[PDB]
């Protein structure tokens, strides 16, 4: 019955850190560009 | 950075309201992107294959080459 | 606790939340779900939401002026 949100006045820099706190994949939703850094990308369907 | 759904990925610039990229292929037709080095398509309908004015075409294949001329073949060249 | 405070219960915030860094536990994977949709938003200096990463009921939408993909380098 409600929509969970995430907001900010700036970038939302979703990232992942290894045990050494080093970035491996990143997803930065900024004001102008939505970057998806990483080692890959995929889009699958339900059946695979 | 995996994604998953029944329909798929989407993106449209809100300053045009035009779907700049989608993955429901039946609806929006795919177009060739710019800056492509090679493309490996499993079936091609090519009217003509030609090189540029510098180097040689090389129809090279590890598999077998089966060229079939339904109305006939014509080989024109200097040293054949 | 001494260095922090551990909570094992459903901390329903009946009013908004604010923070700077939202983490997940080391031994458990963060999950975030709903029934209608989940929205990530980002705003300009005038508060105008300009880049949206929306996971709608059926299929994802990204709304922005650009959509890059790079490697780690
Ligand atoms: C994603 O989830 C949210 C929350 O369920 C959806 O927002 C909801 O949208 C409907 C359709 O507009 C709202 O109903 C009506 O909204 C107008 C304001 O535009 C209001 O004046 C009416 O009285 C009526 O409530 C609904 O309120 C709104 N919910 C919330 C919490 O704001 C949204 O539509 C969902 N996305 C999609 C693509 O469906
Ligand atoms: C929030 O997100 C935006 C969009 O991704 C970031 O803007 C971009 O940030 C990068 C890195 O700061 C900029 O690259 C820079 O390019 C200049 C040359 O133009 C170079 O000299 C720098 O060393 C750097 O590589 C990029 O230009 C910039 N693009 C735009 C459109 O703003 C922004 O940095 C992010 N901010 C934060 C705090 O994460
Ligand atoms: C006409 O076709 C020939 C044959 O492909 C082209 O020559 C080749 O052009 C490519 C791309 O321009 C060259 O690749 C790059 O070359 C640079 C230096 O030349 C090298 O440092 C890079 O690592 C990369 O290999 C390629 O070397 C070049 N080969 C030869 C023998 O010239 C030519 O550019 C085409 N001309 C036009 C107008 O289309």
């Amino acid at each position: 019955g409600n929509a969970l949100y995430f907001k900010s006045a700036r970038n939302v820099t979703v990232n992942i850190l290894n045990d050494q706190t080093k970035v491996l994949t990143q997803l930065i939703t900024g004001p102008k560009a939505v970057e998806a850094y990483g080692k890959k990308f995929e889009v699958k369907t339900v059946s695979g | 950075t995996s994604i998953t759904s029944d329909i798929g990925m989407q993106f449209f610039d809100p300053r045009t309201q035009n779907i700049l990229f989608s993955t429901d292929y039946e609806t929006h037709e795919f177009h060739l992107p710019s800056g492509v080095k090679s493309l490996n398509v499993q079936k091609a309908s090519t009217e003509r294959i030609t090189s540029n004015a510098t180097s040689d075409l090389n129809i090279k294949v590890d598999g077998r080459a089966i060229v079939r001329g339904n109305e006939g073949v014509f080989i024109m060249g200097k040293t054949i | 606790t001494k260095d922090g405070l551990r909570l094992e219960g459903e901390s329903e915030f009946l009013f908004p939340l604010y923070a700077k860094e939202i983490h997940s536990r080391v031994d458990s994977s963060l999950l975030l779900q709903s029934t209608q949709n989940v929205t990530v938003n980002a705003r300009n200096s005038d508060g105008e939401v300009t880049g949206r990463l929306k996971v709608g009921p059926q299929m994802v939408e990204v709304q922005s002026q650009q959509f890059q993909i790079n490697s780690r380098e």
